[PDB]
DNA sequence: ACCGGGCGTATTTTTTGAGTTATCGAGAT
DNA sequence: ATCTCGATAACTCAAAAAATACGCCCGGT
């Protein structure tokens, strides 16, 4: 009843759109164009739907790489390594929202789940006339997907202090 | 920490030859023999440059003319990392770098592109070493305990690399205590916390003491104050000596009276006094009316902001939900569950619920498309504003009448003066009693100061269980003991001289039975080299004996044989044998990169020492194929 | 029910600080400064009518009392038809004392008779004959004054539509104009009833009706400001806006209007606060559920305590006590530090769902107001 | 200041033997020949020990056991000084020595006894050199002795600078011996730095005490706003300082005709301030909530630190989506996603969880190796900001509570003058505390007087000019060092030399890049550089007068780098003779060397003898009864 | 009312001038 | 050494405009 506002601001539909754009940006940079593994989809909303972490995702150039994004957290002028460490914990806490995001992104022919526990993005032409906020969030998810794609699983999990 | 150099890599400037690799081994004395001609070893410049050295020390005329990306492979706790730095071109340095990571680096890119920058990799190395703390020892500052250029290894005076100036010397001097394990980052944090709490408690003690002083000095006048009160006619005649508690009781029950009247008879009431009382009653009425009216104006003013914020919240919810409509337009009536193969509408029903919520929010947004509520709100605000204006005008008129009455008459003037005195006294009592209650036996201030005192005492005690000097002394005891044990097997003029590492001097001190003397004065290449090796090996053995230590687990010994070789070879073997034992003494957690000229038979069959016909130095680490004369 | 429309319309157009009278000499009156009240009448005009002359010659003397109209008294006539006889035509054109006197001479000739005999008094029926005799026996100067500045009124032809038009002309919510005029006219009618049930000359003072208008406008505006703001009101309940469930609970408890405004502001601000925290990612779909369950448990405990303690007070008083106790209550939750209004707003949101209540029978009382 | 060696004397240990006499030439280049590595460096130790020393650095195995007493003969402005000294034997230092003051004496005592102590000898030498009894004569020995370990060594440039204390003292003494400052100005600078430290500390404490805790500042602000709302005090344009507000309130109290000018303006302004406070409370509450959340998460990670093992390593639960997925599965709905139960669904869900576990196993354990706590800087800043923001939020909240509760039933009579007087009573009771709090005049004046004495010391010292003199001195030093280097066969004379003080060394000039002496080898260049710079420094010293440094220099074996063989040493020695002769026979040079007699005899203006043997050879063979 | 055609228009895409930033060099500590 | 400041060049973003394909409007069935 109190939760209503949050359940509208962190609805699974937006999560599905974000995850779909993340996967779309991932295969767009992978060397072999392989689909990203499923346990990386749980690190999109905890990074994109958090405004300061998302701010760092936004401020880093698309060509600066995941490392340069994760290295901005500890900069003496910022000093927010705690957040780089909270990405994993926030992902732990937002498991249900991410899972419903994959739900709505698979059912809506946005992500086909390859039986090896992988996700291939389809085309499914873009949504119709969203607001600037949501379009920017989707673009950030695409950028983050590209970044995750450039690197291997081990490099990404190390750079984000994650434990799959 | 565990941090060893598995191999070096180079990328030719001309993209026609594959990158050249020089693979060391982990946990063994990696001997790089040969290189009769000695321009200078580039292994140390390459390793420091790839590790974030400020300026490029790589030979300009011989290597920078053919290498594009220098690189090393380092085995760490996180796993193998390939660290590469672009050749600085025509600059003292370039921040461009490439980094790769893996549990075991096997492949090597043929070409490299910028992947990170020097600052980021420096921070990565630091937090490998746990040196991202509150100004603090940095990774590069540890170059002292892992480098020994050809001069430093046998130089009787300089015992540590990067001790050639004031700033560097004092630097290393200030970092030694941290390395030895005395100053822990936890202790620095506790010290900073204690300082801040000291400042906070100082201010809080100042304020509490001032407030208690005010309370005490006022309470001293309590009896005179109560005499003044009974004089003013606010309390009955005190028949007998009173108690502070019941005196205060009288005072606050007096001040709490909603309408307190002076002790004056009404039978003989003048026209002026009756007029004064009537005006005062009108004043009370108007004041209450204006109080309620101000209440209403406050609530309206904040309700405007409330409506605006609710409008913004609804807009945000609509924005975050809108995509549900489109994501519904593309969802089939049912779908197959990704992870359980069930052809169910759960996704469809949830999209329907979200669309329902979007419909609700859309209805809320457009509930008053005709802006009637804003107009009604504005009209009501104008009503309240003009009503307050009228009330204030009425109050001003009342006060003007009252002042004219008091000015004209004199008995009314005296009455107003007396009631003003009474009210002023009551207000003074109110403020004083409020402060006295603020300084109660359990009030916020007393408890806060008490708990801050306890916190400061506890932090002081915590710092005092762990003494810096005792830790440093114990560390130096073990270091000197192990160094002497290493030295006795090694060849020195007398193998039974206890030694002491003077940190401030940054030098060994041989405590001989004849003279406790520095290494600087004993003139012999063999003894200088022996002491360097003994002290450094003991240092690193101690480091690896500790935990959460920030120094790399590797040591570069550049030309540990220049002292000989203007036979003596036997002595060299001793040295190397000792090194081997040291490396094998801790299950190969320590790696030694030994740039040397000692032929292979000196160390041919001594455990822990490895050497290959490859592993050249100077210019053969740059393949001649790349060499064309530039 | 037509005179009500006419009087309402003309009072809306009457000047400020005015006074008007009903069914005394004409169906409409207005007061300015002196004797000879100015009057306006409605005709279903007719040159001759027993009621007209009756009222005129009956309470012109009462109209002669001071503080009621300038001696050159204005006069008007609203007629629902363009019919008007020659004598009445001449009356309306009488804007000068001499012209009024000539018109009165014509009236005497046609109704009373030719001077000096005045024989037409017998020519008309006794009923109206005596009343015209009374009219013409008074001083002819008074006859001049009573018809010195006679006028006639002819609106758009639809009194209702004109009434709603003039009402909507003033600054008011157009969504409620109809109801406004309705209420206004009703009041007049009810007023008239009590003035004639007691058998007293019914008077509708322009300022009394004007204050009624102001009071009702403010009433509807305060009703509107306490709009829904949470769900779309049903069109059946849209005619008069029905405040949300929590506002209804407060009103059942009988809190002051300003306290209700504060409650609404807290509700909106808390809604925005939760929305913003979610949009920042600080909270989520489960960071609040602990808060709501704790709020409900503490409310239940407080309700039990209040029922055990304040039973002596009336139900509304107990509800006010529980309300203020809950809103004053503040428990520090997880390290989120909320502003002052957050907890009151959360209680209000819960109250909107009837899961948390103030009135010891807030469910029953809410059903009562639903059927009220 | 003129101080040269005229001769040496060596009392034998036994009585029958008589002292060995030694007589130098003043103002010339005294040369000593012999066999190096045979203890041929004992004369610098003997001179140092005779002139006092914290320890005896004379070889015990070759020399220091055949001589009861040591002696030194030094010519000086005051006159000839004969100093003695007793070897300790088993001990290391001796305070027993005999002194003799004279102008030019020829009597040579053969038996001595203690006549002076170390302190007296040192202080008489000091006031002979006119130092602050702070520099001392021993601190000048760095510019007199150049032993073998220092003669050709790219890293040590002066004698006995291999200790923190020694090199620091010599560092702080260059400013004086460089002839750019006086001892009085040295003491001035020292006391000035002390008062700078004290002033900075006390000004920091003053700024600490001056700032008021947020609670009392809020109380004063609320009381002032209350008075303003009543029309007493006019609306300020900007945020008033605490003192201004107290002053205006006190003025209001002192009045007698209290004309409450309550209007729409005052009430509206109070309400606007209320809404502004509400906005600021919202903002501060949001930011404080953020910071607090960060802090508790940091605390959780640090707790995991101790939870996981004996040492410090933080633990955070794994994603374990493979396990978490089945955690939500039950016997009612197999799929935790769609919420259904079915055997085929159950088995394929299982298969999916094993696939997920396989994927996680790729980088599973690798992410559990040494995850430390690097967020201590962040933790400290966040805790500081949490405390500060909590204080500020409580202040704003109390202020707003006052402004609101002053609209419910507290004002119900407040706008009445009878209650405005009560309010003024409250405020003029509180003004006492609000004057006590955060008001200090003793510490501000203490800081003011500290600053004033600092200004006086600055004016007296006249800083920013001493370093100019030092720059000129070092420029002259470099000029004449290059001049000398021209005379020395250096492999790159075209490269100048800079005496870099801040490191106690020389920074070799270079066009490719700045270079040091330790960077490159060529010990010949090392010795050339030391010779050039040391003679440059002595020339600059003697260029001025009353210079504390002596006017004699000792080089020990400045030819060991040559162990064609004669041209380089000949060049160096002729350059030394040139500099000495052009110095007008006031500078004395004592060069112990292994070069043959003729090698140094070829120089014009340099004198010596193939006598003078150092090491065990210096002891007459008759004294030598054995090892 | 439903299907199909033709015109209107909001959105996407393209474009573009302005603005923002990662990087580097030099400096300072 | 780390850190900062400033200069630089390249970048991306953001606004405006144009092209676009969609939705709305008009005519016929």
């Amino acid at each position: 009843m109190l939760a209503r506002e949050a359940q509208n601001i962190q609805n699974p539909a937006l999560g599905a759109a974000l995850v779909w754009r993340f996967c779309c940006g991932y295969v767009k940079t992978n060397r072999v164009s392989a689909p990203p593994p499923l346990p990386f989809l749980f690190l999109v909303l905890p990074i994109i739907l958090h405004q300061e972490t998302s701010e760092f995702v936004k401020r880093t150039y698309k060509s600066s790489g995941l490392r340069a994004f994760a290295a901005k957290f500890g900069d003496s002028s910022v000093s927010k390594q705690d957040l780089l460490f909270q990405i994993h914990e926030r992902s732990i806490r937002w498991r249900q929202l991410s899972l419903r995001s994959i739900e709505l992104a698979v059912a809506s022919d946005l992500l086909k789940l390859q039986d090896g526990s992988d996700v291939i993005p389809l085309s499914k032409t873009k949504a119709r006339g969203l607001s600037d906020e949501v379009k920017t969030l989707m673009d950030l998810a695409e950028k983050l997907g590209s970044w995750f794609g450039e690197l291997s699983i081990h490099e990404v999990v190390t750079t984000l202090k994650v434990k799959l | 920490m565990y941090f060893q150099i598995r191999g070096i890599i180079l990328w030719p400037r001309n993209k026609n030859f594959k990158p050249h690799t020089i693979r060391f081994e982990l946990g063994k004395v990696n001997v790089i023999s040969g290189a009769s001609r000695t321009g200078k070893s580039a292994v140390i410049p390459i390793i420091d440059y790839c590790l974030g050295a400020n300026t490029c020390s790589i030979p300009v005329k011989t290597i920078r003319k053919y290498c594009e990306w220098f690189g090393i492979v380092v085995a760490t706790e996180q796993g193998e990392k390939l660290l590469a730095r672009k050749e600085p071109g025509n600059q003292r340095s370039t921040t461009d770098m490439f980094v790769l990571e893996a549990e075991n680096i096997t492949s090597i890119p043929i070409r490299l592109e910028k992947n990170t920058n020097v600052i980021a990799v420096k921070r990565m190395l630091d937090d490998l070493a746990n040196l991202s703390n509150l100004g603090r020892p940095a990774f590069r500052d540890l170059a002292a305990f892992t480098f020994q250029p050809q001069n430093v290894v046998a130089n009787p005076d300089v015992l540590f690399f990067k001790t050639n100036t004031y700033e560097h010397r004092e630097k290393l001097r200030k970092i030694f205590p941290y390395v030895l394990g005395a100053i822990t980052s936890e202790l620095m944090a506790k010290q900073f916390e204690l300082n801040r709490i000291r400042l906070f408690l100082r201010r809080k003690e100042r304020e509490l003491k001032d407030a208690q002083d005010v309370s005490a000095q006022w309470l001293a006048d309590l009896k005179s104050k109560y005499s003044e009160a009974q004089e003013l006619g606010l309390v009955p005649k005190p028949q007998e000596q009173l108690s502070r508690k019941q005196m205060i009781s009288q005072l606050e029950e007096v001040i709490s009276r909603t309408d307190l009247t002076l002790k004056v008879t009404v039978s003989t009431i003048s026209d002026a006094l009756s007029e004064l009382n009537t005006l005062e009653s009108e004043e009370r009425l108007v004041s209450r009316e204006l109080t309620t009216m101000r209440h209403r104006l406050e609530e309206m003013n904040r309700l405007r902001v409330g409506m605006h914020q609710y409008e913004n919240a609804l807009l945000m919810q609509r924005d975050r939900l809108k995509i549900s409509g489109w994501l519904l337009s593309n969802t089939n009536d049912e779908s197959d569950c990704p992870m359980c193969g069930s052809h169910t509408d759960s996704a469809k029903q949830k999209l329907q619920a979200l669309v329902q919520r979007l419909s609700d929010v859309e209805a809320a947004v457009g509930a008053d498309a005709h802006k009637e509520v804003p107009a009604a709100f504005d009209r009501e605000l104008q009503r309240v504003t003009t009503e307050v204006a009228n009330a204030t005008e009425r109050l001003r008129a009342i006060q003007s009448r009252k002042r004219t009455l008091t000015s004209r008459s004199k008995e009314a003037r005296e009455q107003q003066f007396s009631t003003r005195r009474a009210e002023r006294f009551i207000g003074n009592v109110e403020s004083a009693l409020e402060l006295h209650r603020k300084l109660g036996s359990d009030s916020e201030l007393v408890e806060e100061v008490r708990k801050l005192k306890e916190m400061v005492q506890t932090l002081e005690k915590e710092l005092r269980e762990k003494d810096v000097e005792l830790r440093k002394n114990q560390a130096l005891r073990v270091i000197n003991a192990q160094a002497g044990n290493i030295l006795q097997g090694l060849d020195v003029e007398d193998p039974s001289a206890p030694i002491s590492l003077e940190i401030n001097d940054l030098t060994i001190k041989v405590l001989g039975d004849e003279r406790d003397d520095y290494l600087s004065e004993i003139g012999s290449g063999s003894n200088w080299l022996s002491y360097h090796l003994a002290i450094l090996l003991s240092l690193h053995q101690f480091y690896l004996s500790q935990k959460n230590n920030p120094v790399p687990s590797f040591l570069i010994l550049d030309q540990p044989s220049q002292v000989y070789f203007p036979e003596d070879v036997e002595a060299v073997r001793r040295a190397f044998k000792a090194m081997g034992n040291v490396v094998i003494k801790e299950k190969g957690k320590l790696q030694l990169i030994v740039l040397d000229h000692a032929p292979r038979e000196v160390w041919g069959e001594i455990d822990g020492v490895v050497g290959l016909p490859e592993w050249r130095d100077g210019i053969k680490l740059v393949p001649m194929e790349w060499l064309t004369g530039v | 029910s037509l005179q009500f429309t006419l009087l309402t319309h003309l009072l809306l157009q009457a000047p400020e600080g005015s006074l008007c009278s009903l069914e005394v000499l004409d169906d409409v009156a207005q007061e300015n400064n002196s004797g000879d009240i100015k009057f306006i009448q409605s005709a279903s005009a007719a040159d001759r009518a027993k009621s007209l002359w009756k009222t005129l010659s009956n309470w012109i003397d009462l109209a002669t009392s001071p503080d009621f109209e300038v001696e050159k008294a204005i006069f008007e006539l609203y007629v629902s038809r363009p019919v008007e006889g020659s004598i009445v035509k001449k009356f309306n054109e009488a804007k000068t004392p001499e012209d009024a006197q000539e018109a009165i001479t014509h009236a005497r000739t046609e109704l009373w008779g030719d001077s000096p005999h005045f024989t037409l008094k017998d020519g008309i029926s006794k009923e109206i004959s005596k009343y015209v005799e009374k009219v013409f026996t008074a001083d002819q100067n008074l006859l001049q004054r009573l018809i010195c500045n006679f006028q006639l009124t002819l609106g758009s032809g639809s009194p209702q539509a004109d009434l709603e038009a003039c009402v909507r002309s003033h600054p008011v919510s157009p969504s409620k104009v109809s109801d406004i005029t309705n209420y206004l006219c009703g009041k007049v009618k009810r007023h008239i009833d009590m003035l004639l049930e007691a058998e007293k000359p019914a008077v509708i003072a322009r300022d009394d009706f004007y204050t009624w208008y102001k009071a009702y406008v403010q009433k509807i505006d305060r009703q509107m400001v306490l709009s829904s703001r949470a769900q779309a009101p049903v069109k059946e309940k849209a005619q008069e806006y029905l405040p949300d469930k929590f506002v209804q609970q407060l009103e059942i408890i009988g809190l002051p209007y300003e306290e209700i405004l504060g409650a609404i502001s807290d509700y909106l601000m808390a809604s925005f606060d939760r929305t913003d925290w979610a949009a920042r990612g600080e909270v989520d779909e489960t960071s609040f559920d602990d808060l709501d369950t704790a709020l409900q448990r503490t409310w239940k405990n407080k309700q039990r305590i209040c029922g055990l303690t304040h039973s002596e007070k009336s139900e509304q008083d107990q509800g006010k006590l529980l309300y203020f106790e809950c809103m004053q209550f503040n428990i520090p939750l997880q390290a989120m530090s909320p502003p002052s209004h957050f907890i009151p707003g959360c209680y209000h949101i819960l109250a909107d769902s009837l899961a948390v209540g103030w009135h010891p029978n807030y469910t029953t009382q809410l059903k009562n107001k639903k059927v009220a």
